[PDB]
């Protein structure tokens, strides 16, 4: 009954969504040429939120790879995954938007966003359940920044109800690789915060620390980062596919993050984060993981939640676990001391539990695991990391650096104060509603 | 290259048909602690489930078996071979020990290690009587 | 394979969809001969071993049978008369359910009361949900 | 698509120049493929609509 | 599974 | 046992007939020598219906090879499939034609009309019941354009009753490829619209745009453009060779295709269409085949179906499918494009559903669609016509082979009422 | 409406257990003085 | 005794056929080679296969029916199937070519030199028969030779055979669905032709057969084998008194006798219950009650046209199985106090009551779980002036710009039998419209 359909923008959306199918599949059982492995094929039906199935068990994903250069794609298209996916769900351009908003909101976007709009369409039709749109874009520059919020206003003006999940990579406080990042992500949130439902942040420089700190991993590369992302997607959405307690729907998992319009921003962490060396010494039971999601250095957004308040909570367990200990765990984080509640939210947790295990990633990092927990945390702490960088915004736009490109570009020069001032405001409305 | 060509996606390798991840070793205790020595005399502290006690539907609506005494212990413990005999002696099966060695020998043949529980032998002489009353109904009508 | 209208006959499925393989049936626009729904793979033969008796229902009943005068005196006239009477236990052919044992013939054990539950129903402690005969189908084949 | 003047610069009918298959410029996801002929093997309706039923007692 | 304890029809009144 | 007898005439004609023949070929199942390799029974069930009995179990095609000049005709010979044609049936002229209306139909062309009939006449006679004469043309040529009407005209004289009709390559709006296709075409339509039954008018400029668009292909070249008019040759005459659900043949068609006679210039179209990529992805549903034939972007005619209307239409469906399905979504796309269809006519859309369709595929369609907007190709043929009259160029030849300007003057004008007729319809009134 | 087993004390089920039980003890007389049709074809089966 | 011959006309007639007879075979227990299985025949009784089959002498029992059609392709799919030994192989009488949807080819040209060999046939098997009840002709409205051949066999049967029952099983196009374009004068000229010639007329829709298998089989894409098999139970449960014992009898004297109250309204609706499948069949009890009010659910009729939207003249009550009159009268009463359903004033009592003791026999291969307990409404009402009205209105949106016409003009009949015909249908309107009132 349960559909989703995955839309992945950009270089990181396409990579990270690689990362995410490879997961699926390893999960679902499903080889890369569709088929069900020795044909063993009781009656699992557990693929539905992101597998198709055309004529001859051809399970096809639900998955929109889009992009504005060939490489990535084109890689995609070439490697061991080319005979999974749907070539003309699997959208290129000609020419990459190269770090500029401009360029990918207004020149290259409105040449491809018809055709990836039509197959999202298609899709849609297919589908007959639909819950929501996953939509695996990076804040960054270019595509992530551009043709994703022109996605969701072209998606937003037509489906509307339905709910529009929005992860993005959202760039570090000091380690970023593009310098007119600040520019393309204030321009991002500016259009992206009043179609978008509910917009998870991601944090690079925070996923290199808990691999650092956690796992054994000295050297993290991009692959072991958007294996960590696949699988806080799979905790995200096991509740579609697999049965047992509590289960959240996409409606019951949105509405509930959610206070106001505005706030729609939280963080997504996952601590169970072990590998086998350090998980042989230990025993996981689910009141001290449940403490580990809650501790600064075990975050996935480099924002500690001490400066701040935690407005709702969302608890996604998964595996082996009874919902008596996550009661008592539940309890005694909050009668601890260090954590602070916002007054306005006595009850502030949203849990449920799915019956699943974990699927470990062969020749992966992680280990075998019989539990899992899924963090969506809505601090207010996140307001620091907006005005920082409002901060490079004003000291960018202070002497009118890198404005001569999107000038060039058919935009138009005052919506950057307008982006401004709307970010402003959205800083405002944190220190309104935190009090 | 010195090195070889490998372009860094394709270190996204892992598919099914391949290495097989399903039984290496799952870290963590389970919330039933059926691997861990199960306590004869549990303490008055210690609440951490060794597979003992039952569910809701055990304790609220026990069986008779459970009643005045005899749980799940004693119907899996391993038992010797003639204390089987005399329990079920005394019951009043009446088997001689040609058949009791025959109903032993394929008890033993089901249940891995010997052991052959008093249960394990229940349910092989459950087996016997029906494939016994079966055949009777095949060379027989049905009256 | 076959239908459910020539294979069922009673209330209970052994082989039930579970409300998903019929959107895949919807999906893929199949016609009720390839449709989980309307055709199955079962058998007319496991329709009548799905249930959990192993005997046989009198197909209509003594309704009173205990508050009746008359049902007394037959309670307690042919008490003594129906020991030597057999029961019904199904058919050998039809049950592919009962575990191989060879020899069958020549080893007896005089004193046992049958138990109601089937032998499978019973021992499916060794076999590592509530044990019902819709999981014994689907252990028992396939 | 009759007149439609863009069809002049959709990838068909235009002039490109053509490189070789194992160069990602045109359409090598479809040349580098080939066009199916997967065998199913079918009867009319009434022959598998219409069957024998053995024995069948009323 | 295992087998619960009758359901005792309370004879109150005999004959 | 309704018979039909193919004709194939000029070098498009034989080119594309010599690609139908192969594709019922190996749609019966019969290899290039002449035997049956096949596995099924309703195979060579109704195999009377294109071939006829050999001695030894050769099937021979019921077909006639006409040219003005030995060339196509020994080509289709050299290359596969062309073993199994009997070679009595292999009629060509010494000349050629010059692609010239008047060396096809009253100089060159008239000579060897008698050996074509005569071959005609003994293939027509070999049958039992003949339901029809069908035949593949190249109107913008000399042996198709003219000889071909000369052989419509005359095996409508000898039988007039059975179906006779043309599959025909009108001219493309865009491209060229010769410059007295406005003769050819103006003077092939004049006797197109009196003597034959049903003429279907593909267009090659179309087929290159289903090939791009739908087909992807790059480059597709004359076999693939023949092996789609080929699957649509195969499509229309389904019912008569293969048994299954409610059926319809080339009567039953013509019946329910044209209100008037002067109305059976048809746009044809064969829907399922996949790309190279997309074979084993695409999940084959009734609502998708029916999309695909409605859309616009698969017609093989290269008129713009959508600038006028629908006055009947056609299904032709091939495979197992639901007869509900079928009917609810052709309900539904008439109930959705309702501007696209005239009003006069309830439910103008005959559906026809056969339980085979075309070996390697699990369901197929053959769109056949009566419309206005066919008035579009007389429209500009008739104004590239009167811009090559008004100053009489290459004109001299149709006159040194024997005649008159009032035969052009009158097609022209036969052309213009065939257009009025159909604008009469694009946008008729009820009450 | 809905109707049940006799053996349900829901309806007519007072005088459906006397009717069962008249025709169960007219079964009976049948049974012991021996009149019964299976009775009879058995014997004849057996003899 | 009570011989019926079975004239399958058309495709669609010759299709129904096969289903008709697969289901005659397999509730009389006969394989389809005509052989009884020769071991548990011993059981005598069921007078049914002297009613529907005949002796060969020996042991095989070839049915009482003629399958024609102008086209070889159905009638060569009947000769090649498993049914193939079962018919006598020249009934199944097949033509050269088609009439090709045209009333003109189907009545003027090809009909007349075939329809002496099929009543050559006719008069053969009513020579074999000694006592016969009468003919049911099956065909489709749609055209051609289900229309045209009909129609001038029905003609010569009724000059020929005279005062028999003609029963009618036709199919009529649905108001949104149909599969030709000709169609609309097919059914005028054909229901021109057989108002007059023939006793009383069923007429099944498409559109209704499929709203029927959407809601209740739960069949979301059935087929022409699924309609097939529902009009076959028709059929088979209004012929079952004819071959099956039961409480009261009703054959097809009675039966137009009580559901024919003037000679030109010989139209009834059909509508078969339970139609409930296999998995939501057999949580519930299936009352006398409940299945006499699905048939009275308007939307359980096979006709598409609503009840409520006129009024019932006469309903024939056709129980199958374990059916008592007793709780048959106590439906009919809940039936008669209910107020949705208005009967006409002058018929005071309006139900016929016929109760056969054979359950129907589930086919092997279909959608209709096994019941002990069936029902077949075969009402009378003045809802089906709708139906009309809209034919008359789709053939008058098409004879206003004489569309088609030049096909019937050039194989025979002229111009005048379409007015002809629409006036004899405005007639019937206006009657029916007399009759309501
Ligand atoms: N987690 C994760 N982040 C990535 C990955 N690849 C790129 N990024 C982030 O994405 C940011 C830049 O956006 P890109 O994805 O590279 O660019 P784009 O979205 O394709 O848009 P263009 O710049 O126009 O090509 C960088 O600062 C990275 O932090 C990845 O594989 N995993
Ligand atoms: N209920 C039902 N109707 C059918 C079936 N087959 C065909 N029809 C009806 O038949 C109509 C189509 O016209 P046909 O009856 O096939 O015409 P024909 O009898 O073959 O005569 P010709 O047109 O000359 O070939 C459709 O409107 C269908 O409703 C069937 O299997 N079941
Ligand atoms: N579709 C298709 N068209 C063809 C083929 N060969 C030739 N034509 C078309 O036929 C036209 C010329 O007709 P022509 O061969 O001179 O006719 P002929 O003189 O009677 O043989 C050109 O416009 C071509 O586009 C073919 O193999 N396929
Ligand atoms: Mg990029
Ligand atoms: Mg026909």
């Amino acid at each position: 009954m349960r559909e989703c359909i995955s839309i992945h923008v950009g270089q990181a959306g396409v990579q990270i969504g690689n990362a995410c199918w490879e997961l699926y599949c390893l999960e679902h059982g499903i080889q890369p040429d569709g088929q069900m492995p020795s044909d063993k094929t009781g009656g699992d039906d557990s693929f539905n939120t992101f597998f198709s199935e055309t004529g001859a068990g051809k399970h096809v994903p639900r998955a929109v790879f889009v992009d504005l250069e060939p490489t990535v794609v084109d890689e995609v298209r070439t490697g061991t995954y080319r005979q999974l996916f749907h070539p003309e769900q699997l959208i290129t351009g000609k020419e990459d938007a190269a770090n500029n908003y401009a360029r990918g909101h207004y020149t290259i976007g409105k040449e491809i966003v018809d055709l990836v709009l039509d197959r999202i369409r298609k899709l849609a039709d297919q589908c007959t359940g639909l819950q929501g749109f996953l939509i695996f874009h990076s804040f960054g520059g270019g595509t992530g920044s551009g043709f994703a919020s022109l996605l969701m206003e072209r998606l937003s003006v037509d489906y509307g109800k339905k709910s529009k999940l929005e992860f993005a990579i959202y760039p570090a406080p000091q380690i970023s690789t593009a310098v007119v990042e600040p520019y393309n992500t204030i321009l991002t949130t500016h259009t992206t915060l009043e179609h978008s439902d509910c917009a998870f942040m991601v944090d690079n420089e925070a996923i290199y620390d808990i691999c650092r700190r956690n796992l054994d991993i000295e050297r993290p590369t991009y692959t072991n980062l958007n294996r960590l992302i696949a699988q806080i997607v799979s905790s995200i959405t096991a509740s579609l596919r697999f049965d047992g307690a509590l289960n959240v729907d996409l409606t019951e998992f949105q509405t509930n993050l959610v206070p106001y319009p505005r706030i729609h921003f939280p963080l997504a962490t996952y601590a169970p984060v072990i590998s086998a060396e350090k998980a042989y010494h230990e025993q996981l039971s689910v009141a001290e993981i449940t403490n580990a999601c809650f501790e600064p250095a075990n975050q996935m957004v480099k924002c500690d939640p001490r400066h701040g308040k935690y407005m709702a909570c969302c608890m996604l367990y998964r595996g082996d676990v009874v919902p008596k200990d996550v009661n008592a765990a539940i309890a005694t984080i909050k009668t601890k001391r260090t954590i602070q509640f916002v007054d306005w939210c006595p009850t502030g947790f949203k849990v449920g539990i799915n019956y699943q295990p974990p699927t470990v990633v062969p020749g992966g990092d992680l280990a075998k695991v019989q539990r899992a927990v899924c963090m969506l945390s809505n601090t207010t702490a996140i307001a620091e990391a907006w005005a920082r960088l409002d901060h490079k915004f004003d000291l960018m736009y202070a002497k009118r650096a890198f404005v001569h490109w999107y000038v060039g570009e058919g935009m138009e020069e005052g919506e950057f104060s307008e982006a401004r001032e709307d970010l402003a405001a959205l800083e405002k409305d944190y220190e309104e509603v935190g009090v | 290259a010195i090195g070889g060509h490998r372009t860094s996606a394709q270190m996204i390798n892992a598919v099914v048909g391949g290495v097989s991840t399903k039984g290496y070793r799952t870290y963590g205790v389970p919330t039933v602690r059926s691997d861990i020595a199960a306590p004869r005399t549990k303490r008055i502290s210690d609440t951490k489930n060794y597979g003992d006690e039952s569910d809701a539907f055990g304790l609220i609506n026990p069986s008779m078996y459970s009643n005045k005494g005899i749980y799940e212990k004693d119907f899996f413990q391993p038992r010797e071979p003639e204390q089987i005999k005399g329990i079920f002696s005394d019951i009043g099966v009446e088997m001689d020990p040609e058949t009791f060695h025959k109903l032993w020998s394929v008890a033993t043949s089901r249940s891995d290690q010997g052991q052959v529980s008093v249960e394990s032998f229940r349910n092989v002489l459950d087996e016997v009587q029906a494939l016994q009353l079966a055949d009777e109904a095949q060379n027989l009508g049905r009256p | 394979r076959a239908q459910l209208a020539a294979v069922k006959e009673g209330l209970y499925h052994p082989s039930l969809p579970t409300f998903r393989r019929m959107d895949m049936d919807t999906a893929a626009h199949r016609l009720p001969d390839e449709h989980c729904r309307t055709t199955t793979g079962v058998g007319p033969a496991d329709f009548q071993n799905a249930t959990a008796t192993y005997f046989q229902p009198p197909a209509n009943t003594y309704n009173g049978a205990n508050i009746t005068d008359t049902g007394r005196l037959l309670r307690e006239t042919m008490k003594d008369d129906v020991k030597s009477l057999r029961l019904d236990w199904a058919k050998a052919k039809d049950i592919k359910e009962l575990p191989q044992i060879k020899n069958t013939g020549q080893l007896r054990f005089s004193g046992y009361a049958v138990r109601y539950q089937k032998p499978a129903i019973s021992g499916s402690w060794r076999y590592t949900q509530r044990p019902v005969p819709a999981n014994i189908y689907s252990r028992y084949r396939d | 698509a009759h007149g439609d003047p863009q069809k002049w610069n959709l990838p068909g009918w235009r002039i490109e120049q053509r490189y070789a298959g194992n160069v990602l410029i045109g359409n090598w996801s479809e040349e580098r493929q080939k066009f199916g002929r997967g065998g199913e093997k079918h009867t009319s309706t009434h022959r598998m609509d219409y069957l024998n039923n053995r024995n069948f007692a009323p | 599974i295992q087998e619960r304890a009758r359901i005792k029809p309370r004879q109150s009144y005999p004959r | 046992m309704r018979e039909i007898v193919h004709m194939q005439a000029g070098q498009c004609g034989n080119q594309i007939g010599a690609k139908f023949w192969e594709v019922i070929s190996d749609e019966h199942g019969i290899d290039p020598t002449g035997t049956y390799h096949g596995d099924s029974d309703l195979q060579l069930e109704r195999i009377n219906v294109y071939y006829n009995e050999a001695t030894g179990g050769k099937y021979v095609p019921r077909a006639v090879l006409v040219d003005l000049e030995p060339g196509t005709m020994d080509s289709v010979r050299s290359g596969p499939f062309g073993q199994i044609f009997r070679p009595d049936n292999f009629v060509f002229g010494q000349s050629g034609a010059g692609n010239n209306w008047a060396k096809g139909h009253y100089t060159e062309g008239a000579e060897l009309v008698d050996s074509v009939l005569d071959v005609v006449r003994k293939e027509a006679e070999s049958c039992d019941c003949l339901q029809g004469f069908q035949l593949t043309h190249s109107l913008g040529g000399g042996t198709g354009s003219g000889m071909g009407t000369l052989l419509i005209s005359k095996i409508r004289e000898e039988y007039p009753d059975r179906i006779m009709n043309t599959f025909s390559v009108v001219p493309s709006p865009k491209v060229s490829d010769t410059v007295v296709e406005p003769y050819n075409a103006t003077l092939s339509v004049h006797q197109l619209v009196e003597n034959t039954d049903e003429t279907y008018c593909i267009d090659n400029e179309a087929l290159y745009d289903i090939c791009f668009r739908t087909l992807k292909l790059t480059t597709p070249t004359y076999g693939d453009l023949n092996h789609l008019v080929s699957a649509t040759m195969s499509g229309v005459t389904t019912c008569l060779r293969f048994p299954g659900q409610l059926n319809a043949d080339l009567r039953k068609l013509a019946v329910n295709m044209v209100p008037f006679p002067r109305l059976h210039f048809f746009m044809p179209g064969f829907a399922p269409l996949t790309s190279r990529g997309s074979q084993q992805y695409r999940a084959l549903t009734v609502p998708e085949l029916t999309q695909q034939m409605f859309d616009a972007k698969n017609m093989m005619a290269a008129c713009d179906p959508r600038h006028g209307r629908y006055l009947t239409v056609a299904a032709i469906f091939r495979g197992r499918m639901s007869m509900k399905e079928v009917d609810e979504q052709m309900l539904n796309v008439q109930n959705k494009n309702s501007s696209y269809f005239v009003e006069w006519i309830p439910n103008n859309v005959k559906t026809a559903v056969c339980d085979i369709p075309p070996r390697g595929l699990k369901m197929s369609a053959t769109f056949i669609g009566n419309s206005t907007a066919i008035q579009e190709l007389f429209k500009r043929i008739s104004e590239q016509f009167t811009a090559m009259f008004r100053r009489k160029a290459f004109l001299h030849w149709y006159t040194g082979e024997g005649m008159d300007e009032m035969e052009f003057t009158e097609a022209e004008s036969n052309m213009n009422d065939l257009v009025s007729e159909y604008q009469q319809y694009q946008d008729a009134t009820a009450e | 409406v809905r109707s049940y087993n006799p053996s349900v004390r829901v309806g007519n089920w007072n005088e459906d257990t006397c009717l069962e039980e008249d025709m169960v003890k007219d079964f009976l007389e049948k049974k012991e003085k021996g009149e019964l049709l299976i009775q009879k074809a058995s014997n004849l089966r057996s003899t």
